[PDB]
């Protein structure tokens, strides 16, 4: 009518199921104001923590480049006393501080949000353990792949705005913050420029939330017989699944974001083609099929682990207090929870 | 000949790079194809240095050559190798061949069916029981609390437990606490669930 | 995959004579590598073990 | 497992294993004490309940 | 031409019917035994998934009380249990070793063109579906398939034949005829349902309730249907209880996978349906395993190569182990033929073989099948032994320890265990000098079970490790193994087998065994001969997740059942008491990491063939270092082919300043 | 405890003082029962029966 297709709708008849509990339901608090606000506000607090941190350790760095590190105690304490009075590092702790605030209101915001809305209802077992986890898969996989492109465009301008500042005066944009770049870049060389070649970034980003949402929301509900049954203590149960969640997501993410190194900074041989024709997506898929993973698990940990990892462990810590993992369990023989009560006590 | 055919001169098709230096087109069935041999200045000098004091070998410094692929699986030719595996019925003699290029190779054909394979669990599952609607139509769809007195009052009872609920023996179970507390409010003429009730209000009657 | 080494030994008739290493296999003819060309890579399948019987 | 684990890879430690056939003789009877152990505990336990 | 473009069509024509014809001729009529093989393990897929599929609904009813699955059919249950055992035993794990891996390896290990019967190799795996679709898919099918809210009155009255019955005799006997025509006319060729709704409307004296479908005969007299759509799901109402009945006769359902008698023999309990099928079906199976056993054992014995026709030790251990089932197979099959035929002269012509009344044993069925039943369980684990005694060596690069004693180990346990079936048995009544020998027998197979344990463990020290995926499964079958024969043993204290017996211990004993170790097992053949199979390599990636989630998903799967059988949970039941919703919900958890695990499975095999390259041999062509001239040889080669595969990598130092100043986002610059 | 069954066999089962007893058609076994405590056990038939 409207157009080529047409929406048909249909009623149907009334249909109910002796039990009400254990599918899906909508929880009251899912609703776009809710998830977002909840998500943004995650996200925001663990990006700030992991820039500075990020920011701490590549000042620390710098500065152990021209110095001596420190021999003992007291070195270290100077050393840090010294770091933080740095020039360069009050900088990057302004700048990567608004870098945060970006991406934490647009990536892990959304990524929260849209977790949230495609996996508040899935109800788990009374008095047990939530089985079909299967059908969470597909949700988190949707959140995952929906929300992944949503960090690139940031990251781009980050870099553009770093790479800026070391040209000469003449080659120099001289972007005035980190915020600045971001809202000249469209409007001088294109939006697509924040958005080409972004594989690396998309596809690590999606292996990042992924991993870190369902394994944290399995193993949160799995490994719950520890602190159910064995009167472990619960918030340590916690920490240590978050910690699991977090260093299997820097293992998975980590590969990916490889293709960076071996397309562009690795050296070329002089007059062949180049081993991966300057795409992502190749080289990604000759890191999939190769036999030593060693290879390009190099560099994990003084490279990628400490910029990524404490962010997204402090995510998850934040995402479990606000309530972004909490399932509403009911008994299925209670009132609710079956329409068959004749057989309950029988 | 044909340049639509040939990578170097037609620029749409999309050579892979993981397939450098293999062409299964050129193999030989059985394959009689030296590709492989000694390697030298690579990290090893092909030089003499082991009495030279005045050169010290550094492996550390190797240099970067072209990467060599793992040797890509030989695809078949569909109309060479059905002529081959064709035999006349009565027109042959019962006999194999003393040659050996009569042996019959396995080689590597179309791909997408083995994306069904991949997908076999999830397809065979989803015709078990959602094609099938195996045990039944219901177990599979959302879950609805009956409605209001439905289909009748033996059955769902609503309007009877409300008034237990709200009677004086409703409200000292309540207070034992053995009793959960009431999870739906009889509205004008319809039940509504509360929402710490943790289910989808009833289906419309239409 | 073919052969594995070679020599060269002086039987005691006084002739020159080359001993090469075949490639071998724990006692699986399956994982056994039949193949023609000195490569390591498993190139051939047969769909007869035993074409001539 | 631990010696396994550490030493008896290519990488670490690998053994020129030249024994060609096994010479065991009585080691199975040797090792049988062991599960001859637990049938006895489990016929002497069965049958005093018995 | 002006014809070009249909020309090219031709040449498609032409095409397809070759390829047609080159495929029904490769792959439909082939002989060959290693296409045969393959198709076996296609096979063995789609029933592994049907297993699967049935596992799944056991699990989802066991979840917790109350049948959120079946709701309440107790019946159908039983009949879902029944088959998910004889399809995962007679159809999932005999097709794998004695289907795919026997017929692919056999004519490998013996020096054979062929099997002695290429004749018989591919009837046997033509007749697989059948069987295979009859065990099945009786959850589905009933003799009384309507369901519960199905207006039966609505089509059983053209049915019924005594209505016209009257005319039959005028229709041979017409003297009286006219007489009869002369009779007063109530209910000739007509039909009244009685009102089925109260109706007060004093304006008529006759309300009309046929079928709405019915209503019409100008549209149904030409349809070439019976009147069943009428009675189909025309109804709205419905009862969402449990306690109400969805199956009015309760007698159609299944006596489980061991046929207990009278019930499995008797048509008042286990009434004519899905149990006769089984009934015959097994016998088919039966049979179908005569002709599989009778061409593997003439292979071996008659087209084995030259020396290797008596010498058993030679033969790789798999080979071996199959051989000897085949044997065990042979003794045992008919024995399960004879009490199986005779539960079906029970069943029809009441011949009272298992009726006690006027002589008949009924534990005389039992005796007969667990005969043949613990030899099967032998006969399912023994080839399994062979994969981790070929791959550790393989992989290790040492000989296996003690091959020899290895051997008369699982031979033993072969022909000792026809003298051990009644400790299944042991609560039935029999008198206790046979209870106390398949008592003392049964815990001696524990010693023969511990001289290969030990021999497993001495094969993997003093060697070259070459760690690889089928390793890695193999140490996961061999730690699966040690706790289910550990457990099995318990069941052998017959003070314990009192309380255990029937109950979930037993279930999670032979999960543990079979879903535990004889699939790990199958699962590390699969990758150790996945370039024999697929002609490809074998993607590592999805192949290790494979091994995580299989291997966790069973540990999760069936540890917890130990904890319901100490519980005291009994077997075959739907509905439990509401003390055993914990570790339910974590078996049934476990299930599903499997179920992952399958799928990891699948992905790894599509993911392989995407990868398409051409496989390795790990040993070089050195499977053994005999003497340091091999060592010398196999390192020469190992080192140049390591500096092949790194010639397109950078150097160490490269890689090291490239990840130390990767960093580049700095703020103030000028030094 | 004479044991029976009327039509099919079932199992007289009491978890708590690990008691199975399997009732068969046709016979009359005898066991031995002895509870050496003051309890009260319950049980579920451990055979199926339909
Ligand atoms: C929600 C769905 C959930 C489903 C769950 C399913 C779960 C099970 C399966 C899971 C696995 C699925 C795998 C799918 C196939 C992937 C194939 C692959 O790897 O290669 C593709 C492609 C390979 O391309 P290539 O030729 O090799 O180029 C390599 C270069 O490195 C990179 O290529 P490039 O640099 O040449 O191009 C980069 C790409 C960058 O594109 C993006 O960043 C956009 C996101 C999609 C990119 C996907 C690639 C392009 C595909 C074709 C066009 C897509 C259009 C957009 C998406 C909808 C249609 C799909 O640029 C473009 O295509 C054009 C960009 C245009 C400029 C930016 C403008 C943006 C819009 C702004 C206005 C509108 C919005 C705001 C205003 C709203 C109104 C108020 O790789 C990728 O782009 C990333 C793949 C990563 C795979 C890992 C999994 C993550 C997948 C994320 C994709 C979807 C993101 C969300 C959008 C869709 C849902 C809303
Ligand atoms: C339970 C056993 C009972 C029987 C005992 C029998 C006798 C003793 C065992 C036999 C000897 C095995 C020796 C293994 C260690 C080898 C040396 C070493 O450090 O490894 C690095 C070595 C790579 O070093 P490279 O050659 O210098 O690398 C250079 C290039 O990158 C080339 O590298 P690539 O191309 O090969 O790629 C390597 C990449 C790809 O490889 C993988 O990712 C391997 C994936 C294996 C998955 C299965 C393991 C369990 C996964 C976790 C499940 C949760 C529960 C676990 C605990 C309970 C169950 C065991 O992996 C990695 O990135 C490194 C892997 C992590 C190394 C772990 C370091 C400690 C090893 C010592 C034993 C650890 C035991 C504790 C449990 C396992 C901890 C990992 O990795 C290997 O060769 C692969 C094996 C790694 C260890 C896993 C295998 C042993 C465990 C078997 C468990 C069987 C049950 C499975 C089902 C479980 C269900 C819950
Ligand atoms: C149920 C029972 C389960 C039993 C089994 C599991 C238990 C352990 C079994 C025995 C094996 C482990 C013991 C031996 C090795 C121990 C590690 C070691 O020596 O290597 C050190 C190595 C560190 O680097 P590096 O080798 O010293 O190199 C330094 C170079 O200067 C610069 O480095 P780079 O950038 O050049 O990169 C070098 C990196 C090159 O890159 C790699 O190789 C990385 C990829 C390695 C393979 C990954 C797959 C295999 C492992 C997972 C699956 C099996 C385990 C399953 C566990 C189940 C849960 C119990 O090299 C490596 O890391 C390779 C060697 C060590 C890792 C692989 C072998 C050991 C297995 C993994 C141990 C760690 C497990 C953590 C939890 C796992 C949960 C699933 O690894 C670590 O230290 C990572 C583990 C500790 C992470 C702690 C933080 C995690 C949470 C994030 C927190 C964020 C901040 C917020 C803090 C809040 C606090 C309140
Ligand atoms: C942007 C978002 C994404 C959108 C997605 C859109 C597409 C759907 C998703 C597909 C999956 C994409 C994800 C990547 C997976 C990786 C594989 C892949 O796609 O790589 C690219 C793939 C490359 O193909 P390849 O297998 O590597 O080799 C092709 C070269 O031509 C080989 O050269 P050659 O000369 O050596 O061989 C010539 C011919 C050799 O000819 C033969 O061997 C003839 C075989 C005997 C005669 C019967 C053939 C027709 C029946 C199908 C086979 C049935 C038996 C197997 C049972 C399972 C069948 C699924 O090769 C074949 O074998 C071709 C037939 C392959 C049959 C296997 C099944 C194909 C369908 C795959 C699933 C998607 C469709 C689902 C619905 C339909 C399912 C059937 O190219 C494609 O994109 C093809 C897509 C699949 C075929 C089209 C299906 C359309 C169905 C529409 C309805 C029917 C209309 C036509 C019937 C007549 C009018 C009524
Ligand atoms: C592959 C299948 C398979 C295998 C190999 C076995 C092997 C054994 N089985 Fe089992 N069994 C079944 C499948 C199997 N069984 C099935 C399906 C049923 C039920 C059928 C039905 O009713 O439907 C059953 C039932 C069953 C019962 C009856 C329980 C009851 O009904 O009450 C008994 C009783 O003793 C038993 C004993 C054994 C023994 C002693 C072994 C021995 O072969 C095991 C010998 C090995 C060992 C004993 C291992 C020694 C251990 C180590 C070396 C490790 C030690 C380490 C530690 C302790 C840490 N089995
Ligand atoms: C080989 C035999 C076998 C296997 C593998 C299994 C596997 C499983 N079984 Fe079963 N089971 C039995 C044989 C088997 N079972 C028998 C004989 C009974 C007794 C019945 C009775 O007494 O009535 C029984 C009973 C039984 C019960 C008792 C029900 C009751 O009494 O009420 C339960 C309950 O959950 C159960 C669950 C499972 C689960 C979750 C698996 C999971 O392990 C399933 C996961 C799937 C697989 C393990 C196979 C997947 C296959 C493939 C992926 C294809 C592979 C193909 C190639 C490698 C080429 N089984
Ligand atoms: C090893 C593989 C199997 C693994 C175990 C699977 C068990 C369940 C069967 C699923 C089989 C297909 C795989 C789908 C997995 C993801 C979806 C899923 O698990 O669905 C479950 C869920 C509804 O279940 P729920 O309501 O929670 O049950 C309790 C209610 N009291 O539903 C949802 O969450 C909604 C999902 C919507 C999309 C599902 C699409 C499925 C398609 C399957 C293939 C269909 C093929 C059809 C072929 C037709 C040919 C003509
Ligand atoms: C759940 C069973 C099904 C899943 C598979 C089981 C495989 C078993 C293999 C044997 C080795 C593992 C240990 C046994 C399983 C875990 C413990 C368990 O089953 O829980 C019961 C136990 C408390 O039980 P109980 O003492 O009877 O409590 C009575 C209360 N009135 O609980 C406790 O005391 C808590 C102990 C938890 C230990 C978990 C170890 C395995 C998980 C992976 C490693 C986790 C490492 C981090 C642990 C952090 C703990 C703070
Ligand atoms: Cu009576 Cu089971
Ligand atoms: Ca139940
Ligand atoms: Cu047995
Ligand atoms: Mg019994």
């Amino acid at each position: 009518m409207f157009f080529e297709l047409e929406d048909i709708k249909r009623r149907h008849s009334l249909y109910w199921d002796i039990y009400n509990v254990q599918g899906w339901v909508r929880r009251p608090d899912s609703t776009l104001y809710n998830n977002v606000k909840r998500g943004v506000t995650a996200g925001v607090v663990a990006s700030l923590v992991q820039e500075n941190i990020t920011a701490l350790v590549e000042n620390c760095k710098l500065l152990a480049t021209k110095y001596e590190k420190p021999q003992n105690l007291r070195q270290a304490a100077t050393f840090m006393k010294e770091v933080f009075k740095l020039e360069n590092y009050r900088k990057a702790v302004w700048n990567r501080s608004q870098y945060a605030l970006c991406i934490g209101t647009f990536d892990i915001g959304a990524r929260l949000a849209t977790f949230r809305w495609l996996n508040n209802g899935w109800q788990r077992v009374f008095a047990g353990f939530e089985f079909n986890f299967v059908r969470k898969i597909p949700t988190t996989m949707l959140a995952a792949l929906f929300t992944a492109p949503f960090s690139v465009p940031f990251e781009l301008a980050r870099m553009a705005y770093y790479g800026d500042k070391t040209f000469p005066k003449e080659l120099q944009r001289g972007y005035s913050s980190y915020l600045s770049a971001l809202a000249r870049i469209p409007f001088e060389e294109g939006p697509y420029f924040l958005f080409k070649n972004s594989f690396p970034l998309i596809i690590r980003n999606f292996f990042q939330t992924f991993t870190l949402f369902y394994t944290y929301d399995f193993l949160k509900d799995k490994a719950s017989f520890a602190w159910r049954v064995g009167e472990q203590n619960e918030y340590a149960c916690k920490m240590i699944i978050a910690g699991i969640s977090t260093y299997l997501a820097a293992v998975f993410s980590y590969p990916w974001m490889v293709t960076r190194e071996m397309v562009d900074f690795w050296p070329k041989v002089p007059g062949a083609p180049c081993t991966f024709n300057g795409n992502y997506r190749k080289a990604a898929v000759w890191i999939w099929y190769h036999e030593f993973s060693g290879n390009y698990f190099a560099g994990f940990f003084t490279k990628y682990f400490w910029k990524a990892s404490p962010g997204m462990f402090l995510t998850l810590m934040l995402a479990d207090k606000v309530g972004l993992f909490d399932q509403t369990t009911v008994d299925n023989f209670g009132g609710a929870g079956n329409n068959s009560w004749e057989d309950t006590f029988v | 000949y044909d340049w639509r055919d040939d990578p170097k001169v037609n620029k749409d098709i999309e050579e892979d790079i993981r397939d450098r230096g293999w062409h299964p087109e050129t193999y030989d069935f059985p394959y009689t194809k030296k590709h492989d041999d000694w390697v030298f200045d690579v990290t090893m000098p092909s030089q003499n240095y082991q009495t030279d004091l005045t050169v010290n070998i550094h492996p550390e410094n190797k240099k970067m050559h072209v990467m060599k692929q793992v040797m890509r699986q030989s695809y078949w030719d569909a109309e060479h190798d059905m002529a081959h595996e064709y035999d006349y019925e009565s027109e042959d003699l019962d006999f194999q061949c003393e040659s050996f290029k009569s042996q019959h190779f396995r080689k590597k054909g179309p791909i997408s069916q083995y994306l069904i394979l991949g997908l076999l669990p999830i397809l065979y599952f989803g015709t078990e029981f959602f094609y099938n609607h195996y045990p039944d139509e219901d177990y599979w769809r959302v879950a609805h609390p009956p409605p209001l007195d439905y289909p009748d009052t033996d059955d769902t009872d609503d309007t009877e437990t409300f008034k237990d609920y709200k009677s004086f023996t409703g409200r000292r179970m309540v207070d034992t606490g053995i009793v959960d507390p009431l999870w739906y409010d009889i509205r004008e003429g319809k039940k509504v669930y509360y929402d710490w009730a943790g289910v989808n209000q009833p289906m419309e009657d239409i | 995959q073919m052969f594995v080494a070679r020599q060269v030994v002086t039987n005691s008739k006084g002739e020159k004579v080359e001993v090469l290493w075949n490639a071998q296999c724990y006692e699986d003819i399956a994982q056994l590598n039949v193949g023609f060309a000195p490569v390591l890579e498993s190139v051939d399948y047969h769909w007869e073990i035993f074409l001539w019987a | 497992i631990l010696k396994v684990a550490r030493f008896r890879v290519l990488k670490m430690r690998p053994k020129i294993s030249t024994s060609y056939r096994p010479h065991g003789k009585w080691g199975d009877f040797l090792a049988c004490i062991i599960p001859l152990i637990w049938c006895i505990n489990i016929l002497t336990n069965s049958n005093l309940i018995l | 031409n002006y014809f070009y473009y249909l020309d090219r069509i031709k040449k498609l024509f032409t095409y397809l019917n070759d390829l047609r014809k080159h495929i029904l001729k490769k792959y439909v009529y082939t002989i060959n035994h290693k296409r045969i093989a393959i198709n076996y393990l296609y096979f063995s897929m789609v029933t592994g998934l049907s297993g699967a599929a049935l596992a799944t609904m056991i699990r989802l009813e066991l979840a917790h009380p109350g049948s959120p699955f079946f709701k309440g059919d107790s019946l159908r249950y039983l009949q879902v249990v029944t088959a998910h055992g004889l399809i995962m035993v007679f159809f999932v794990v005999v097709p794998i070793l004695f289907g795919g891996f026997a017929n692919f390896l056999i004519p490998y290990h013996v020096g054979s063109k062929d099997v002695a019967y290429p004749r018989l190799n591919s009837i046997g795996f033509w007749i697989q579906p059948c069987g295979y679709i009859l065990l099945a898919k009786i959850g589905f099918l009933r003799p009384q398939f309507w369901r519960y809210y199905d207006k039966t009155s609505f089509s059983f009255p053209f049915l019924e034949k005594m209505k016209y019955n009257q005319y039959k005799e005028y229709k041979n006997d017409y003297l009286f005829y006219l007489d009869f025509l002369k009779k007063e006319i109530t209910d000739d060729h007509s039909f009244f349902w009685k009102a089925r709704k109260v109706i007060k409307l004093p304006q008529y004296s006759v309300f009309s309730f046929v079928p709405l479908k019915l209503m019409m005969w100008k549209t149904m007299i030409n349809y070439p249907e019976s009147f069943w759509y009428a009675a189909s799901r025309v109804v709205q109402s419905r009862r969402k209880k449990v306690f109400v009945t969805k199956c009015s006769a309760r007698t159609l359902t299944t006596a489980g996978w061991t046929f207990i008698t009278p019930f499995s023999s008797n048509i008042k309990y286990t009434a004519v349906g899905s149990q006769d099928i089984l009934i015959l079906s097994v016998v088919f199976a039966g049979i179908s395993t005569t002709i599989s056993f009778t061409n593997l054992l003439i292979t071996r014995r008659t087209l084995a190569m030259p020396g290797l026709r008596h010498r058993r030790v030679l033969m790789p251990f798999v080979t071996i182990s199959i051989f000897l089932t085949l044997r065990m197979l042979a003794t045992i099959t008919p024995v399960l033929g004879a009490a199986v035929i005779m539960m079906a002269f029970d069943r029809h012509w009441q011949t009272t073989f298992f009726e006690y009344a006027y002589g008949g044993d009924p534990i005389l069925s039992q005796h007969l099948f667990w005969f043949f039943g613990h030899p099967e369980v032998y006969v399912l684990i023994i080839p399994t032994f062979g994969f981790i005694n070929m791959i550790v060596p393989h992989n290790n690069t040492r000989r296996v320890a003690s091959k020899h004693h290895m051997i008369w180990a699982i031979y033993v346990m072969a022909y000792m265990g026809y003298l051990v079936w009644g400790h299944h048995m042991y609560l039935v009544g029999l008198d206790h000098r046979s209870r106390t020998m398949y008592s003392t027998i049964t815990i001696m197979i524990s010693m023969p079970a511990t001289i290969k344990v030990v021999n497993w463990t001495l094969s993997l020290v003093n060697g070259a490790l070459k760690i690889d995926l089928p390793f890695l499964f193999s140490m996961s079958f061999l730690l699966l193994f040690l706790v289910a024969g550990f457990t099995g043993m318990w069941l052998s204290h017959v003070s314990l087998n009192v309380s255990m017996h029937d109950t979930f211990y037993v279930v999670a004993h032979f999960h543990i065994m079979l879903s535990g170790a004889a699939m790990t097992g199958i699962f590390s053949g699969i990758y150790y001969y996945f370039n024999a199979l697929f002609g490809v390599k074998y993607s590592r990636m999805f192949g290790y997740m494979h091994l995580i989630y299989y291997s966790g998903g069973q540990w999760v799967a069936f540890v917890p059942l130990f904890y319901l059988g100490f519980s005291g949970m009994p077997r075959r039941i739907h509905d439990y008491p509401v003390v055993f919703m914990g570790w339910h919900s974590m078996s049934t958890t476990g299930h599903f990491i499997t179920l992952v695990g399958i799928i990891f499975f699948f992905l790894m095999m599509f993911d392989s063939h995407i990868e398409r390259r051409a496989s390795t041999s790990t040993t070089l062509g050195l499977p053994r270092w005999y003497k340091r001239i091999s060592y010398y040889i196999f390192k020469i080669r190992y080192l140049q082919h390591t500096k092949s595969k790194m010639n397109g990598i950078p150097g160490s130092t490269v890689r090291l300043m490239l990840i130390n100043r990767h960093f580049v986002e700095y703020e103030v610059y000028e030094k | 405890l004479i044991t029976n069954s009327y039509d099919i066999v079932h199992s007289w089962f009491i978890p708590g003082l690990g008691i199975k007893l399997d009732c068969v058609p046709g016979r009359s076994t005898h066991h031995t029962f002895f509870i050496d405590n003051v309890g009260f056990y319950y049980g579920q038939c451990a055979e199926i029966c339909g």
